[PDB]
């Protein structure tokens, strides 16, 4: 079968805190 | 799950495939290195998607969490 | 290791990274896997 | 770190218990190990 991944699979790429930044 | 120079990273989240955003905090990383070209599952229904090197624009909100991406 | 001094410009060394500045109590919500804040200029803004 | 081991490693008669891999079909990645002992085929005739 098949399904659509709408907006899934997003993970924090590094162990660095960040805030109000569009990295 | 992914493997880079042997290092095996795992990320996960408890979400109570729907819409919205929910970033996956890492839980474990296995620093040994296995040449992996297979995958299985032991024990229902599940999903599978693969990963490609894709540049992303991440929107860290004020509390420091990924709330949206491009 | 030494003691921790806040509200004063000090020559800090956390886990081997040097620097200089004033240390303060932060309300930033580090998640258990994060050890560093980071600035626009790749400057450590906050630490654990 | 490298340092000579003539003191114990080498003995009389030929210490052939320390191996190396001479032929490989192509080059390597950084940091990968090959425990394969399979024969190396130079021509087009299978050896099996």
């Amino acid at each position: 079968a098949y399904t659509n991944s709408f907006t899934r699979g997003v993970y924090y790429p590094d162990k660095v805190f960040r805030s109000s930044v569009l990295h | 799950f992914k493997n880079i120079d042997g290092y095996f990273k795992i990320y996960s989240k408890h979400t109570p495939l729907p819409q919205g955003f929910s970033a996956l905090e890492p839980l474990v990383d296995l620093p040994i290195g296995i040449n992996i070209t297979r995958f299985q599952t032991l024990l229902a229904a599940y999903y599978v998607g693969y990963l490609q090197p894709r540049t992303f624009l991440l929107k860290y909100n004020e509390n420091g969490t990924i709330t949206d991406a491009v | 290791s030494t003691n921790l001094v806040k509200n004063k410009c000090v020559n800090f060394n956390f886990n081997g990274l040097t620097g200089t500045g004033v240390l303060t109590e932060s309300n930033k919500k580090f998640l258990p896997f994060q050890q560093f804040g980071r600035d626009i200029a790749d400057t450590t803004d906050a630490v654990r | 770190i490298a340092w000579n081991s003539n003191n114990l490693d080498s003995k009389v008669g030929g210490n052939y218990n320390y191996l190396y891999r001479l032929f490989r079909k192509s080059n390597l990645k950084p940091f990968e190990r090959d425990i394969s002992t399979e024969i190396y085929q130079a021509g087009s005739t299978p050896c099996n």
